[PDB]
């Protein structure tokens, strides 16, 4: 559009998608990677007869429909899903074209090559994209924050991720491509409603339980306090109605959600959290490298969303540092979408010229340009 | 020394490659005279000795004789010749044909001269803009109408000065004019208790604040202001000012809210009659204007006094642009047929000064646009030249000159270009003067006239090498006259102001950098210039002291490459410059080498 | 050229190079004859975007840098790390240009023709020098207190040097190029504190070692007494903390450095005593000649100011003679600089318009002019 490269971005996470276009401090269009699909579909008493319900369409009907994730943790997984995600965002949401404009696929960094393969293809066989920049889903968070170095995480609804910025960037074993986010904190706040009483089988009542979370949430500080308060419905254990007629009260389960993004014991598995390898990420820096990065920690994403994301992931990470080596979690005026915010900005200066792969270097090199442009 | 001792021994009017040089004696000489309107009524450029009557009457001929609509350029500094070659040309024509309505223009011009003309080096009562005074004549070729207009209103003047460059002179006439009892109507903090007039000429030079401000009032009621719309014109003058003093708070991290101090945003408010809470806190939390959706990503306080700069520049730009527009209203006759027209040019050319940064780069850029235009029809009166002969020469294309200057400056994206490299770092989130200056050095071969400077001059600074010659830019205090997130919020609430006058200058509600807004300006006035025979009257320096009958030959050629005239000169060089007649070839070169061919011999080619 | 000469001083050698200017008593500037390099210098949140840090500014980044060495032993161990010394010199610490400033270097005598070649090179082929000099660093030693004639000892963190001067001047069996300097000072230090617990092996440790050396040192006068009080912490045993927590309680180990001044031996080579080479230097000549040289011992440089210098080596001669020839020590007013302050004051005399290396006396003369200048 502008006199930029000017180019569209889906900031396609695995819990969300955000549409939109550079020279722009925030996203343009916000709706979940959840694509949904009815479980009897065809003609209804109650449902309104869709197929594809690409992102919130997919959470109307949830009694009676089914919700499917073409993102899953940045492995955008369901492509024709993800297909529908991306005429959503240019072809829908942005309602300028992919075709036209240059656009900007988000993913989790060290994505498998076919989620990487599809943005591409797809921007340049689906979506016939001039030129679209796969863009490190993390990496546009720290971008958006004003910044190009640090601690790079990108936290929950949709995928977490840390990348560090020091001698290294980008490698399967520098970048935290942590699968641990807001859709394993979903899970597990539909497991304790499950514990509690709250019997949660389909991926449609996922989403409900999804839904519940993203706003009956909360990055614990002290999870057990609160746990204790919302033992019942004081402040922390808060409901969720869906409009058949079930009301969701959820316990210390609002908060149960974020610790899985932190402290993954609430599952009961042997895995690691978020701070866990975002430290893990900030140590392949140098001794003063990993002190570097300390002051950017650059944070963004879906668990971001939950009250202390900010609170517990710097006392986290400063903790998970040298004490001669504090550390400072970098907020962005918006989070969750500052992937949408650093992509469209990477769009906005010169540096997306720099950027996308071309659907030239699609035809060309394969969609394994995506590598050969951006991991 | 033709130019020098023409205008010592009086011919101010010396015509140079093709154009009238007008070595400015700054008097309107009796060469504009109803005589001299007629003794040019018939007389184009080249069919009598130098004139703005001779290019006048190119222009008017054009207009009524050959229908044409037409455009006396009047280039070089400001006030150079400028008001002296435009009112030539339009009393010529006033008397040519039916002028009246310019009239009025002179007396735009104090309020130009407040709002819109801002002090420079070589001017003191300096047009910071260039105006085009569009003498509009009936098919009859009759003065029915004059509109003036003023492109390069330099918003930033209206907020960050130049070097002897007061801001529009009415911030200054505001404080200093404006009384007391307006100074606080107008909430005037002083001149320096402003943060604009940060220039230390409160009052122009040669003039005053006080007297020309009382020109900005009575002209403006001339033009149709009331001392009320007035005083809401001047509250906006003073708010604009007072926007610079209202600060928003910061944080480290990029965050989004804070002034809880706004006093100064109590006086923009208490002038603008908006509100201070609704102006501050939407400063504070504006509405970034972002795609679907007008996110509160509320702008970071960086963007936040940027939006405060904003707010003054913009605000106090259409603050002159409803002024002009009401210049134009008493100016203009509503009657007019018009069907041709004449517009004659008031522009500061290409200025040679010390200052060469936001403003200085989209002026020097502006005078570059427009001498390409005239030095393209120095082109065309060129060609016209080698086609009147049977000449198989052509010559180059010569406001070709000036193009690699141009793009210099225009270049948006793609490596980009100078007040385009500020563009792209007021296009992000923040204000990135670094990258502003990685893009100059790194863009310097992107461009074909940048010179950027040396190993550790480039760093910040470099050169452009313009076509007034290469003029040094230290391009690092461009983006917070170009930044320019104009709040939306903030200006809507200007519309939602209780000042109905301050509503009514900004009816009108981040991104759109003014480097953008300024090369918008320029190409205005380069349309008004060109859209016609670009009709060929020069304003040229024998003193830019506004002097008469003075002259060093050095001030002259200063002002014809500030005319492009001395590059105009070399261009008909640059072509075919002189032209030996058949017969003046006779008696010249019977006696050289014809020794069968005696002068006045017969054959025109063959002798 | 420049009555007074205005001539940049360069004390350059393995360590110390002094920056200043002509008739000056002490260096405008004092950095080691090391350049910092860092690993990868990637985009980290601490970086410099710069790979070449001159002087002390090799020791700063060594968590990340690599420290090369522009002289070593009085050679130039990089001629373009001594470009970058002479940027640092007098393009940096002069802040004068090389280039048309006389740059009245300093260089060991017995200097091979490589470094002399690109003193004189550097000097007018990085850095144009109008008229560069490299006054001998002994001599130059001399030239600081104001001396003419004695036998002056001089080891800069550079070379270990000393030319007998007297009725006349030295010989060359009869002028101490000793295999030493503050680098091996350092390395033994580094090797020393490895043997107690304090472990360094990259240039980054070995130069916090050098650092160590320069600072945390002592010119042993009771050297194996102070080290069994320093093999713990009682009274020599003085911590320099690598900022990470790495505790170098360097013991016994700092004044070992000075007992490898006096003995660099210590390291495994077979160098000589640096006071024995002064007695050794010293008789090479006639009764009359020879003693002349035992009289004036002006230790000098940068390795003979550690604490107990003067009167140590003192002993040494007296002990290292026979009774029949006495023999002092001068301590320069400025004595680690003493090389540079009496560069600074043959430039300030006629001496850098009498001697001095002008860049056409390298362009005709071949570098050897700096043979023909440096003694």
């Amino acid at each position: 559009d502008e006199d930029e490269t000017t180019a569209l971005v889906c900031d396609n996470g695995s819990g969300l998608v955000k549409a939109g276009f550079a020279g722009d401090d925030a996203p343009r269009a916000v709706f979940p990677s959840i694509v949904g699909r009815p479980r009897h579909q065809g003609v209804m008493v109650g449902m309104g007869q869709k197929d594809s319900y690409v992102g919130d369409e997919a959470q109307s009907k949830r009694g009676i429909l089914t919700l499917k994730y073409p993102i899953e943790h940045g492995i955008i997984t369901n492509w024709d899903d993800m297909e529908k995600i991306w005429h959503h965002t240019f072809y829908n949401e942005l309602r300028v074209a992919p075709e036209e404009h240059p656009t900007l696929l988000t993913e989790a960094p060290l994505n498998p090559k076919a989620n990487r393969e599809k943005m591409t293809q797809i921007m340049f066989e689906t979506f016939n994209v001039p030129a679209m920049y796969v863009a490190i889903q993390a990496v546009l968070s720290l971008y958006a924050s004003g910044r190009t170095t640090g601690i790079v995480l990108d936290s929950g609804d949709g995928v977490t991720h840390n990348v560090p910025i020091y001698e290294g960037y980008a490698l399967p074993h520098a970048i935290m491509r942590l699968d641990l986010a807001g859709r394993d904190l979903t899970d597990y706040l539909m497991k304790i409603l499950t514990e509690r009483g709250y019997s949660f089988v389909t991926t449609a009542e996922r989403e409900i339980v999804r839904d519940i979370k993203e706003k009956l949430c909360y990055v614990a500080l002290d999870f057990e306090n609160e746990m204790a308060t919302a033992a019942s419905s004081s402040s922390l254990e808060k409901s969720y109605e869906l409009p058949d007629g079930q009301v969701i009260t959820i316990g210390n389960e609002r908060f149960r959600c974020p610790e899985t993004l932190f402290q993954p014991s609430f599952i009961g598995m042997e895995s690691a959290g978020i701070h866990e390898t975002t430290y893990n990420s900030i140590m392949k820096c140098d001794i003063d490298i990993r002190k570097d990065l300390y002051a950017n920690n650059v944070m963004s994403g879906g668990t971001t969303m939950y009250p202390g994301i900010a609170d517990r992931m710097q006392k986290e990470i400063t903790a998970l540092a040298p004490s001669t080596m504090k550390i400072k979690i970098i907020a962005p005026p918006e989070r969750k979408y500052s992937v949408w915010i650093g992509g469209s900005i990477l769009a906005s200066l010169s540096t997306f010229q720099q950027m996308w792969i071309t659907k030239q270097e699609y035809d060309e090199a394969g969609p394994s340009i995506v590598h050969r442009k951006c991991f | 020394h033709n130019l020098r001792e023409r205008y010592f021994s009086g011919l101010i009017y010396t015509y140079s490659g093709l154009f009238c040089v007008v070595i400015n004696p700054y008097k309107q000489l009796p060469i504009y005279s109803e005589k001299i309107i007629d003794m040019y009524k018939g007389k184009k450029r080249h069919e009598m000795p130098p004139h703005i009557y001779a290019i006048a009457d190119t222009a008017y001929r054009s207009m009524l004789q050959d229908r044409e609509d037409q455009s006396i350029l009047c280039t070089g500094e400001s006030g150079a010749g400028k008001t002296e070659n435009t009112k030539k040309v339009i009393q010529y024509l006033a008397v040519v044909a039916s002028g009246e309505l310019e009239k009025q223009l002179l007396q735009a011009n104090p309020i130009l001269e407040a709002f819109g003309n801002a002090k420079t080096v070589k001017n003191d009562n300096s047009s910071r803009f260039g105006k085009f005074i569009r003498i509009n004549f009936d098919v009859t070729g009759y003065i029915v109408g004059a509109n003036i207009e003023t492109y390069l209103l330099e918003k930033s003047r209206a907020i960050r000065q130049a070097k002897d460059e007061r801001t529009f002179h009415i911030f200054y006439y505001l404080i200093a004019g404006a009384s007391e009892q307006m100074r606080n109507d107008l909430l005037l903090e002083g001149f320096n208790n402003y943060t604009f007039l940060s220039n230390g000429h409160v009052p122009i030079p040669a003039q005053q604040d006080d007297e020309m401000f009382q020109e900005t009032l009575e002209a403006m009621t001339i033009m149709g202001f009331t001392e009320e719309e007035q005083t809401s014109i001047l509250r906006v003058v003073s708010s604009v000012l007072q926007l610079g003093n209202i600060v928003f708070k910061k944080e480290r991290n990029t965050d989004q809210a804070s002034m809880p101090d706004n006093t100064a945003a109590q006086k923009v408010c208490h002038l603008m009659g908006i509100n201070v809470t609704d102006f501050t806190r939407s400063i504070l939390t504006p509405r970034i204007k972002v795609g679907r959706d007008v996110v509160q990503k509320a702008q970071t306080k960086e963007q936040a006094d940027f939006a405060i700069e904003a707010l003054a520049k913009a605000k106090f730009e259409r603050l002159f642009r409803w002024i002009l527009t009401r210049v134009n209203k008493a100016l203009d006759k509503t009657k007019r047929q018009g069907a041709s027209f004449l517009g004659i040019l008031d522009i500061a050319g290409f200025e040679i000064f010390e200052i060469n940064s936001f403003e200085q780069l989209c002026i020097n850029y502006t005078n570059e646009k427009l001498q390409q235009l005239f030095n393209h029809t120095m082109f065309i009166l060129e060609q016209e030249e080698y086609q009147r002969e049977g000449i198989e020469w052509n010559f180059i294309d010569f406001g070709l000159d000036l193009q690699p200057c141009i793009e210099l400056i225009e270049r948006p994206t793609n490596p980009p270009g100078v007040l385009a490299l500020l563009d792209e770092e007021c296009w992000f989130p923040k204000a990135t003067d670094t990258s502003f200056v990685e893009k100059l050095i790194q863009e310097q071969g992107n461009h074909a006239k940048f010179q950027k400077s040396k190993q550790l001059k480039d760093k910040t600074e470099f050169c452009i090498l313009h076509y007034a010659g290469k003029v040094t830019y230290n391009a690092s205090a461009w983006l917070t006259k170009n930044m320019d997130p104009l709040n939306d919020n903030v200006t809507s609430l200007l519309n939602q102001s209780s000042d109905k006058f301050v509503a009514d200058l900004w009816k009108d509600v981040m991104f759109r950098t003014v480097g953008q807004l300024y090369k918008e300006q320029l190409t205005k006035l380069m349309t008004t210039l060109r859209n016609t025979n670009p009709n060929f009257v020069r304003c040229i320096i024998p003193n830019h002291e506004k002097r008469a009958g003075k002259l060093d030959a050095h001030l002259v050629l200063e002002q014809l490459r500030c005319n492009g005239v001395l590059e105009g000169i070399r261009i008909c060089r640059q072509g075919f410059p002189n032209r030996i007649v058949f017969q003046e070839f006779r008696q010249r070169y019977e006696i050289l080498a014809a020794n069968a061919i005696p002068k006045g011999f017969m054959d025109g080619k063959q002798a």
